[PDB]
C-alpha cells in the first residue's frame, strides 16, 4: 500500500480478535530502571580499572551494552503500543516490532561471543577475532531485524497472520525459533566441553580445588529458566488457528521473563569473578 | 599514501620486513618456562646433577614438550633485592633442603616448589623431574582459569 | 687491618673539608636567571604553530 | 689505639662540615623566589605510538640529532627507530636476556648495552658489509652492570654493583681508572655536558661527585632514607636531581653543597623509577610505580601534570636536544612520543 | 666487496640471451639491485629494478614487457632475461648495488660490466659536451632539470658520477650535496632547484673522464649526455 493508510490496523485487529479486547506497566518500568542501573554500573567499573583493558572485559562490556539497549526498547514498546496503536501508522508498528527483536537478538549473540572466546583461551599457553566477532553479532542482528519491512507481512494474504502479532507470517516465527535453538545448544555444549577438558587433564594423575561446576550450573540454569516459557509459547502459537486458543491472548506476562535475563546477567558474570568484586569494593 | 617519494616507500617496505621477523621470534619464544632456583648455604647441587647435569649461570633441559630454563643466583647470600628488581615475573621457585621470600608483595601469587608443594628426594628418585613438571602444569592451569574470568 | 680503612676515611673527609662555598641566594639568582633567560626554545613550555612541527 | 683518635677526628670533621653548611643556609629557595608564575596546566598527548617490543622495557636513549632512538627490553632485542614516520631502521639480537641499560654514541656510529652478565658490549653501526656487528666486550667488574655513557668514540664509563665505577679504553680493552669508596650497590650516573665530571647514587643512601681526569672523590651528599634509583643532571652543569624509594625527588647545587628542595605528595606512596629535565629546567618529568608519569615544575615545588596513557609501570623517559619531544617506555611494552 | 657479472657476446637478430651477476663480500639479501646500460658512444641509461624482499619491480618504457629481472637470495646471484633482441640494444650492461633506509647511500658500488653486441617525464641536459682544462685550476661543471627535483619532505634527488678512461662509474655526490666515502674531500656541489653545478678544487691528474648527472625522484630514472674534461 502507501504505508500510511489507517485501515490496515483496524482490519488486522478485527481479524485477530483484539479490537474490542496499568499496574503491570509500573512494575515493569521499575524492573527496567533496575536493569539500566546494573548495566551502567558494570560499564563504569570496567572503564576505570586499567588492569581490565583486555579482550575479556571488552566482551563483558559488549554484553552490558546489549542489555542496556534491550531495556529501553522494552520500555518504548510498553508505552508506544496499546491504545496508541489505533491512531498510529503501520510504519511505527513495524518500527516497534523491529526495535524489540533486534536487542534480544544482540543479547543472545553476545553471550555466544563470550562463550566462544573462553573455549579458545583454554588452549594451553603461556586483534582480529575480536572485531570480527563483535561486528558479526551486531550486523547479523540488524539484518535479521528489519525483514518485516522487506516484503514479509500478511497484508496481501490475510489467512496467514499471527495471533500474538497480527502482521507476521508463521515463516518469520519458525526462522527465529530455529536460530534460537541453534544458539542455545551451542552455548550448552561449549561450557560442558570446557569443564570436561579441565576435569580430564587434572583428575587423571595424582599430583603431590576445581569448584568449576558451581558456576556452570548457575549460568546454564538462569539462562534456561528465563527463556523457556516465551520460546515454548511462540512455538505453540503456530499450531493454533485464529479465534481458537484463549491462552494465546496471554502473552502480556511472558515477556518480562525474557527481559529479566538482562538484569540477571551482570550479577552472574560479576560475582563469580573475585577480582571484579574487589573492583566493586571501590 | 600518495605524497610519498620513491625513496620513502623503500623504507616502508624494510620496516614491514623487520616487523615480520620480530613476530616470528615472539611466537617461537612465548612458550618457555623460567625457574628461579634458590636455597640456603650448601643446602643444592644434588638436584642439579640429577637431570643429567662471574655472571648468571643458567642451565637448560627439556621434558615432554616443555622448554625449561633454570637460573642460579646463590653466590649472593646477603639480603637480595637488586636481583629481585628483575625476577618479578618468574613462573615458580625451586628450593632444596623463608619469611622474606613467601611474604613479599611482588610474589603475592607465586607458588614455590619445596624439597625435603612438597616432596622427598632419595638417591634413585628420578621422579624429581615428573614432580616439577606436574607442579608447573598445575600453576599454568590456575593462571589460565584466572585470566578468562572462569575462577 | 682496620688501620688503613680508618686512615683512608680520615684523609677523604679531610679532602672534603675544604670548599670555597657561596650563599644560597646567589644560587637561587643563578637558577632563576638560567630559567628566565633561555625560555623561548623550551617548546614543551611554550606553544609552537602546528604548521612547523615534525610531529603534527 | 689510632682507631679512636681517627674516629674523634672524623666526628670533628663532620661537625665542622655541618656547621660550614649551616653558615650559608640563608633561607629556602621558595622564600627568596616568590616572584614566579606557575606554568599553568600542561597537557600533552600521544602523537606517535611505537609497537613491536614483546616484554617489559627497561631503558631507552635518544640520538643526538633528535630523530633516532634505541630501546632495550627483556625479550632480548635492541631496536632503532625513526620517530617522524614510525619506521624501523635496525634490530639487534643480544647474547643475554637480563639487560638493564643502553647508550648511543654522540657521533652516530655506536651503541652499547649490559646487565646481569657482568659485561659491557659495543656495536658498530656503519659497516661496509651492511649489518651490525659487535666491536668490543669489557670484562673485569665483579657484580652486575647498571649504567654506561660514551664520552667519545674511544672512551666509556660504567658503574656496577661491585661498589665501584670505572673508565675504559675501547681500542685496547683495559680500565685506565677505577673509582672506589662506596659501600653499597651503585645504581645510576649522569654525565656533565662538558664530559669532565660525573655523579653516581647507590644503595647505602649516599651520593658522590667524581672527576674523570684525576680520579678521586670530590663531594658527597646525604638527605635520603632508602636507596637511590635514578639520577639526572641539570643544564647548568651545577645541579643534579635524585629520585628514591622513600617516595621523593630532590634538587641541589654543587657550589653550595647542601640540599635545596624536595618533590613529594601524600597521595603518592610509591617509588620513583626514573627522572629527567627539560631545556630551561622548567619541566622535571618523573615516572612512578603507580602506573602514571607525572610532570613536575622545578622552582615552585608544586605540581604533577600527569602524562596518563600507560596501563602498567613506567621505567624510563627522556627529552631531546631541540627539546620538542618526550618518550616513555613501560612494563606494558609500549613506547610513546609526546608534545 | 665484489660484483662479477658475465654472459655476454653477440647474437643473430631476433634471438635471446640471459645475463647473471655474482656477489661476494657483503649481505646481499638486504640490498636492492639495478641494471644500467651504455651505448658504445652515448651516455648511460637505466634498465630495471628489484627490491630487497622481492616485492617491487620496475621496467624502462623502451623495452618493458620484453625483459625480465629476478634474483636468488640463498646463493647470492642476480639475473636478467631478455628476448627478441633488436639492432639497437648493442651496449655494455652493468650491475649496481643499492639500499634504502633513513640516511643510507645508494648507487655506491658498481660492477665491472659486460658487453653485448647485436648485428612526459623529467628531462636532464648537460651544458657543454667538452671543456679544455689545465692542471691546478679550479673548474666547474653544470647540467640542468626540467621540473623541480626538490620535494616536500626536504630532499633533492640529483646525483653525480665519474668515469675514468677505461673503468666503471663511481659515486661522488648523492642527494645533490653529500659526499661519498672513500672520495677525496676536494669535491663539492650545489645548486638551485632546476639548476645545478658540480665544482672541483685544485684539479689533479687521474681526474680525466666524463661527469654525469642522474635524477631519482620518480621512475623512470634519467641521465644526461656527459661532460668530458680533456687531458
Ligand atoms: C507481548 C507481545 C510482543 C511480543 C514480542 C516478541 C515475539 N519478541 O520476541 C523477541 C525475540 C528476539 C530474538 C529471537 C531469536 C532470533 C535471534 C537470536 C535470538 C533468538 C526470538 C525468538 F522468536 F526466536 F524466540 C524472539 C515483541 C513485542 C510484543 C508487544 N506487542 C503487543 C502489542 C501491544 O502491547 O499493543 C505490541
Amino acid at each position: 500500500s502507501d504505508y500510511v493508510n489507517y485501515d490496515i490496523i483496524v482490519r488486522h485487529y478485527n481479524y485477530t480478535g483484539k479490537l474490542n479486547i496499568k499496574l503491570t506497566s509500573v512494575v515493569f518500568i521499575l524492573i527496567c530502571c533496575f536493569i539500566i542501573l546494573e548495566n551502567i554500573f558494570v560499564l563504569l567499573t570496567i572503564w576505570k580499572t586499567k588492569k581490565f583493558h583486555r579482550p575479556m572485559y571488552y566482551f563483558i562490556g559488549n554484553l552490558a551494552l546489549s542489555d542496556l539497549l534491550a531495556g529501553v526498547a522494552y520500555t518504548a514498546n510498553l508505552l508506544l503500543s496499546g491504545a496508541t496503536t489505533y491512531k498510529l501508522t503501520p510504519a511505527q508498528w513495524f518500527l516497534r516490532e523491529g526495535s524489540m527483536f533486534v536487542a534480544l537478538s544482540a543479547s543472545v549473540w553476545s553471550l555466544l561471543a563470550i562463550a566462544i572466546e573462553r573455549y579458545i583461551t583454554m588452549l594451553k599457553m603461556k586483534n582480529f577475532r575480536l572485531f570480527l566477532l563483535i561486528s558479526a553479532c551486531w550486523v547479523i542482528s540488524l539484518i535479521l531485524g528489519g525483514l518485516p519491512i522487506m516484503g514479509w507481512n500478511c497484508i496481501s494474504a490475510l489467512s496467514s497472520c499471527s495471533t500474538v502479532l497480527p502482521l507476521y507470517h508463521k515463516h518469520y516465527i519458525l526462522f527465529c525459533t530455529t536460530v534460537f535453538t541453534l544458539l542455545l545448544l551451542s552455548i550448552v555444549i561449549l561450557y560442558c566441553r570446557i569443564y570436561s577438558l579441565v576435569r580430564t587433564r587434572s583428575r587423571r594423575l595424582t599430583f603431590r580445588s576445581l569448584a568449576l561446576l558451581k558456576t556452570v550450573i548457575i549460568v546454564l540454569s538462569v539462562f534456561i529458566a528465563c527463556w523457556a516459557p516465551l520460546f515454548i509459547l511462540l512455538l505453540l502459537d503456530v499450531g493454533c488457528k485464529v479465534k481458537t486458543c484463549d491462552i494465546l491472548f496471554r502473552a502480556e506476562y511472558f515477556l518480562v521473563l525474557a527481559v529479566l535475563n538482562s538484569g540477571t546477567n551482570p550479577i552472574i558474570y560479576t560475582l563469580t569473578n573475585k577480582e571484579m568484586r574487589r573492583a566493586f569494593i571501590r | 599514501g600518495c605524497t610519498l617519494s620513491a625513496e620513502d616507500k623503500a623504507a616502508v617496505e624494510r620496516s614491514k620486513m623487520i616487523d615480520r621477523n620480530l613476530r616470528e621470534d615472539g611466537e617461537k619464544a612465548a612458550r618457555e618456562v623460567k625457574l628461579l632456583l634458590l636455597g640456603a648455604g650448601e643446602s643444592k647441587s644434588t638436584i642439579v646433577k640429577q637431570m643429567k647435569i662471574t655472571g648468571i649461570v643458567e642451565t637448560h633441559f627439556t621434558f615432554k614438550d616443555l622448554h625449561f630454563k633454570m637460573f642460579d643466583v646463590g653466590a649472593q647470600r646477603s639480603e637480595r633485592k637488586k636481583w629481585i628488581h628483575c625476577f618479578e615475573g618468574v613462573t615458580a621457585i625451586i628450593f632444596c633442603v623463608f619469611d622474606s621470600i613467601c611474604n613479599n608483595k611482588w610474589f603475592t601469587d607465586t607458588s614455590i616448589i619445596l624439597f625435603l608443594y612438597t616432596h622427598f628426594t632419595c638417591s634413585t628418585d628420578t621422579k624429581n623431574v615428573q614432580f616439577v613438571f606436574d607442579a608447573v602444569t598445575d600453576v599454568i592451569i590456575k593462571n589460565n582459569l584466572k585470566d578468562c574470568g572462569l575462577f | 687491618a682496620s688501620i688503613a680503612q680508618a686512615r683512608k676515611l680520615v684523609e677523604q673527609l679531610k679532602m672534603e673539608a675544604n670548599i670555597d662555598r657561596i650563599k644560597v641566594s646567589k644560587a637561587a639568582a643563578d637558577l632563576m636567571a638560567y630559567c628566565e633567560a633561555h625560555a623561548k626554545e623550551d617548546p614543551l613550555l611554550t606553544p609552537v604553530p602546528a604548521s612547523e612541527n615534525p610531529f603534527r | 689505639s689510632e682507631l679512636d683518635q681517627l674516629r674523634q677526628e672524623a666526628e670533628q670533621l663532620k661537625n665542622q662540615i655541618r656547621d660550614a653548611r649551616k653558615a650559608c643556609a640563608d633561607a629556602t629557595l621558595s622564600q627568596i623566589t616568590n616572584n614566579i608564575d606557575p606554568v599553568g596546566r600542561i597537557q600533552m598527548r600521544t602523537r606517535r605510538t611505537l609497537r613491536g617490543h614483546l616484554a617489559k622495557i627497561y631503558a631507552m636513549h635518544w640520538g643526538t640529532d633528535s630523530r633516532l632512538l634505541v630501546s632495550a627490553s627483556q625479550d632480548g632485542k635492541l631496536i632503532i627507530w625513526d620517530s617522524y614516520t614510525t619506521n624501523k631502521v635496525h634490530a639487534i639480537p643480544l647474547r643475554s636476556s637480563w639487560v638493564m641499560t643502553c647508550a648511543y654514541a654522540p657521533s652516530g656510529n655506536y651503541v652499547a648495552c649490559g646487565g646481569l652478565d657482568n659485561i659491557c658490549s659495543i656495536y658498530n653501526l656503519k659497516t661496509r658489509e651492511g649489518n651490525v656487528r659487535v666491536s668490543r666486550e669489557l670484562a673485569g667488574h665483579t657484580g652486575y652492570l647498571s649504567c654506561c655513557r660514551f664520552l667519545d668514540d674511544n672512551q666509556i664509563v660504567t658503574s656496577s654493583g661491585d661498589t665501584t665505577c670505572a673508565l675504559w679504553d675501547i681500542e685496547t680493552g683495559q680500565q685506565t681508572t677505577t673509582f672506589t669508596g662506596h659501600t653499597g650497590d651503585v645504581m645510576s650516573l649522569s654525565l656533565a655536558p662538558d664530559t669532565r665530571l660525573f655523579v653516581s647514587g647507590a644503595c647505602d643512601a649516599s651520593a658522590k661527585l667524581w672527576d674523570v681526569r684525576e680520579g678521586m672523590c670530590r663531594q658527597t651528599f646525604t638527605g635520603h632514607e632508602s636507596d637511590i634509583n635514578a639520577i639526572c643532571f641539570f643544564p647548568n652543569g651545577n645541579a643534579f636531581a635524585t629520585g628514591s624509594d622513600d617516595a621523593t625527588c630532590r634538587l641541589f647545587d654543587l657550589r653550595a653543597d647542601q640540599e635545596l628542595m624536595t618533590y613529594s605528595h601524600d597521595n603518592i606512596i610509591c617509588g620513583i623509577t626514573s627522572v629527567s629535565f627539560s631545556k630551561s629546567g622548567r619541566l622535571l618529568l618523573a615516572g612512578y610505580d603507580d602506573f602514571n608519569c607525572n610532570v613536575w615544575d622545578a622552582l615552585k615545588a608544586d605540581r604533577a601534570g600527569v602524562l596518563a596513557g600507560h596501563d602498567n609501570r613506567v621505567s624510563c623517559l627522556g627529552v631531546t636536544d631541540d627539546g620538542m619531544a618526550v618518550a616513555t617506555g613501560s612494563w606494558d611494552s609500549f613506547l610513546k612520543i609526546w608534545n | 666487496v665484489q660484483l662479477v657479472e658475465s654472459g655476454g657476446g653477440l647474437v643473430q637478430p631476433g634471438g635471446s640471451r640471459k645475463l647473471s651477476c655474482s656477489a661476494s663480500g657483503f649481505a646481499f639479501s638486504s640490498f636492492g639491485m639495478h641494471w644500467v646500460r651504455q651505448a658504445p658512444e652515448k651516455g648511460l641509461e637505466w634498465v630495471a629494478y628489484i627490491s630487497s624482499g622481492s616485492g617491487t619491480i620496475y621496467y624502462a618504457d623502451t623495452v618493458k614487457g620484453r625483459f625480465t629481472i629476478s634474483r636468488d637470495d640463498p646463493k647470492n646471484t642476480l639475473f636478467l632475461q631478455m628476448t627478441s633482441l633488436r639492432s639497437e640494444d648493442t651496449a655494455m650492461y652493468y650491475c649496481v648495488r643499492s639500499i634504502y633506509y633513513y640516511g643510507s647511500s645508494p648507487f655506491d658500488f658498481w660492477g665491472q660490466g659486460t658487453t653485448l653486441t647485436v648485428s612526459s617525464d623529467i628531462v636532464m641536459t648537460q651544458a657543454t659536451s667538452s671543456v679544455p682544462v689545465t692542471p691546478g685550476e679550479s673548474v666547474s661543471i653544470s647540467c640542468r632539470s626540467s621540473k623541480s627535483l626538490l620535494h616536500s619532505n626536504g630532499n633533492t634527488y640529483l646525483y653525480w658520477f665519474l668515469q675514468r678512461p677505461g673503468q666503471s662509474p663511481q659515486l661522488l655526490i648523492y642527494r645533490m650535496s653529500n659526499l661519498a666515502s672513500g672520495v677525496p674531500d676536494r669535491f663539492s656541489g650545489s645548486g638551485s632547484g632546476t639548476a645545478f653545478t658540480l665544482t672541483i678544487s685544485r684539479l689533479e691528474a687521474e681526474d680525466v673522464g666524463v661527469y654525469y648527472c642522474m635524477q631519482h625522484l620518480e621512475y623512470p630514472l634519467t641521465f644526461g649526455a656527459g661532460t668530458k674534461l680533456e687531458l
